[PDB]
This record gives structure tokens, sequence and C-alpha cells, in this order.
């Protein structure tokens, strides 16, 4: 049998884009192998769009009591438009399961809201042979109660690809461990924080090395 | 090679586009002086539910067909239907034999394959594939 997704929750990231959080819940179900995200107006003559990016569902299984949580961005919005968000995953005998539809989502213009504070990424702790742990700070105006918490974004150095995401929750967070990754490994990372309404410009991109086996 | 998913459109565009199936046309009818060019697939390997159909239509359907066979020993393609392009020929409805819906997916990345023009998601009944 097959589990599906949770519906996504979303935040906007700019007048063009958003962010999706999900969660697989724990079940001895088939191994999810991939997930899409798909989006649809509200409106006229309406289908349901797929995204290019086939997001892995990586390791570990789980990385909680309660299932694994998966954070991704759609882009290429038309702004000012209402929205649904689904996201569909494919078993291990390829077939799929779409989860139910998110709620309706006006994606605002960013002029009434407010601009988030940009962490700034301080160097890359080079953790373990498979994790490192970004450390950041805010600067010394920043409106802490605005923040619900940071979207980190990371991908190997100079790949091409699309930049894995992950979600730390709460504006007092400074530091947080990327795990697991490839051993030996160089990532570059950026972070950025957010609420509901927005997200924060980038800090600087970082490199950083996952431990080389002695 | 992923199976596509509920909705999944290959390629990631609009049917009647270029790179896709390319633009609609007339409407056959049985009086229609075009009704002589839709042709009838007689491969004893594809199951049918109807058995006239465009020709570039016939070239791939029967590619996949034993694709169908090659992917799944055994196996065999289901034709379920042959204002879109099913009053053309241009359009097929699809299954397998099994009717294993968990094989859909695959099934249509099959029809990607086996070179259809522009393929479709549409149900978890059936996969609706098309040619230029």
């Amino acid at each position: 049998s097959t589990y599906p997704p949770t519906p996504p929750n979303v935040t906007r990231l700019s007048d063009e884009s958003v962010m999706l959080r999900w969660m697989v819940p724990r079940n001895d179900g088939l191994p999810i192998v991939i997930f899409k995200v798909q989006y649809r107006m509200v409106g006229k003559r309406k289908n349901w769009q797929t995204t290019n990016d086939n997001i892995p569902y990586g390791k570990p299984k789980w990385n909680s009591e309660l299932g694994k949580s998966f954070t991704a961005s759609v882009t290429d919005l038309k702004p000012q438009h209402t929205y649904r968000f689904r996201i569909l995953a494919v078993y291990s005998n390829n077939d799929n399961k779409e989860s139910n539809t998110s709620a309706k989502f006006y994606l605002q213009p960013g002029a009434a809201l407010d601009p988030m504070p940009v962490p700034e990424l301080l160097e890359i702790e080079e953790y373990s042979e498979t994790a490192v742990v970004l450390h950041w700070s805010l600067a010394s105006d920043a409106d802490e109660h605005l923040i619900t918490g940071y979207y980190a974004y990371y991908r190997p150095s100079s790949s091409a690809g699309e930049y894995f995401k992950a979600t730390i929750e709460g504006a007092h967070a400074r530091s947080f461990k990327i795990a697991p990754l490839e051993t030996a490994t160089m990532y570059e990372f950026k972070l950025q924080s957010f609420s509901a309404a927005s997200a924060s410009e980038f800090s600087a991109l970082k490199q950083g090395r996952t431990q080389r086996p002695k | 090679l992923y199976p596509l998913v509920l909705k999944q459109t290959i390629p990631n565009l609009s049917e009647y586009t270029n790179s896709a199936s390319g633009p609609l046309e007339g409407v056959i009818r049985r009086d229609s002086p075009k009704f002589k060019d839709l042709v009838p697939n007689y491969n004893r390997d594809i199951l049918f539910r109807d058995r006239l159909m465009s020709k570039r239509c016939k070239e791939k359907l029967n590619v996949l067909a034993y694709s169908v066979m090659n992917e799944w020993p055994g196996i065999r393609l289901l034709v379920t239907e042959s204002e879109s392009l099913h009053y053309e020929g241009r359009a097929v409805t699809i299954a397998t034999s099994d009717r294993d819906q968990s094989k859909y997916g695959m099934l249509a990345r099959l029809a990607v394959e086996a070179g259809f023009d522009w393929v479709s998601y549409v149900s978890r009944r059936h996969i609706y594939c098309s040619v230029k």
C-alpha cells in the first residue's frame, strides 16, 4: 500500500514564488522515490501545472518521530493571482499518490509587506563526515517578532542543479545542522529569514566541506 | 526515466503547441472527404474495448504495444477510445490489459518513449496520447 504526503503549507518568497512544506507520516507502506509539485490557478479554464523538479526522497527514511518533512520552492508564478498547490509522491513500484490540495493562496505584491532581516551567515562548521553546522547572526536592528524561521539553500559546489532546501523554525535559532550530507564533499550554502507573508534577501553564499574520512 | 504523475504532461507544455502535437484541424465525419485516410489497426497484440486511427497514431501505437509487452512480458496494451483530436483519429485513450492502475504512470512514460508527440496523465482510469 502507499501513504500520501500531507497537503503542502505555503509561504510567500517573492512576487513570483513561494515555499511549500509537507510531510510523509511514519508508515509501513511502499518507499517514496521522488515527489512532484503541482499548482493551479483558481479561476478560468484552469488545469494543474507540474513543475520540472524531481524532489528526491533523500535519506534517512524519517527525520522525526512523526514522519519526514520536506521543503521546496515553486518559482515563475504570475503575481497577484490565487493558487492552490499539491504534492505527488512516486513510490518504489512507480505508482503515484497526490496529497489533498493546499488552501487558496493569494500571491501578494511586496509593497505592503515589511522587509525581512537578512541573516549574516558565518563560516560553515565542518562538523562530521556526513554533516555540517550553519551559524549566523542578525543585525542589531532586526525585528525578530517578524520571523517564523529560516530557509536554508544548499547544493554541491559548482553543481548546476536546483538548491536543496531545509526549514528551521524559531526566530531565536542561530545555528542548524544540515545532515546527512555526502562525505568529503564541498557544498555551497545560503540562508534567508522567513514569515508567512515574506522572506529576506539572501545571506552571502558560503562554502563548506563535510569531513574527509581519515 | 520516471513515470508520469496524475495530471502530468510530457513535454511539459500545451497540447496544440509546436514542440508537442502541433495544431488542431478538421473534425472527421462519415461523409468527410478525409474519412478514407483513417486507417484500421489490426495489430493482434493490441486490445480494443475504435480500430480506426490516423497514420502516425498507428505507427506509435504499435511501438507502444510492443513496448508494453517489452516492459511487462505477457501484458497487453488496451485502447479504450480512438472537442479534442478524437474526432480526427489523432488521439488515443489507453490502459493496460491487466487493468493495473499502478502501471499507468509507467505506461505514460512508455507512450513518451514510444514517441507520441504529447502524453497526458488525465485520470487514474486511463492515459491520453496524441500525435501531430
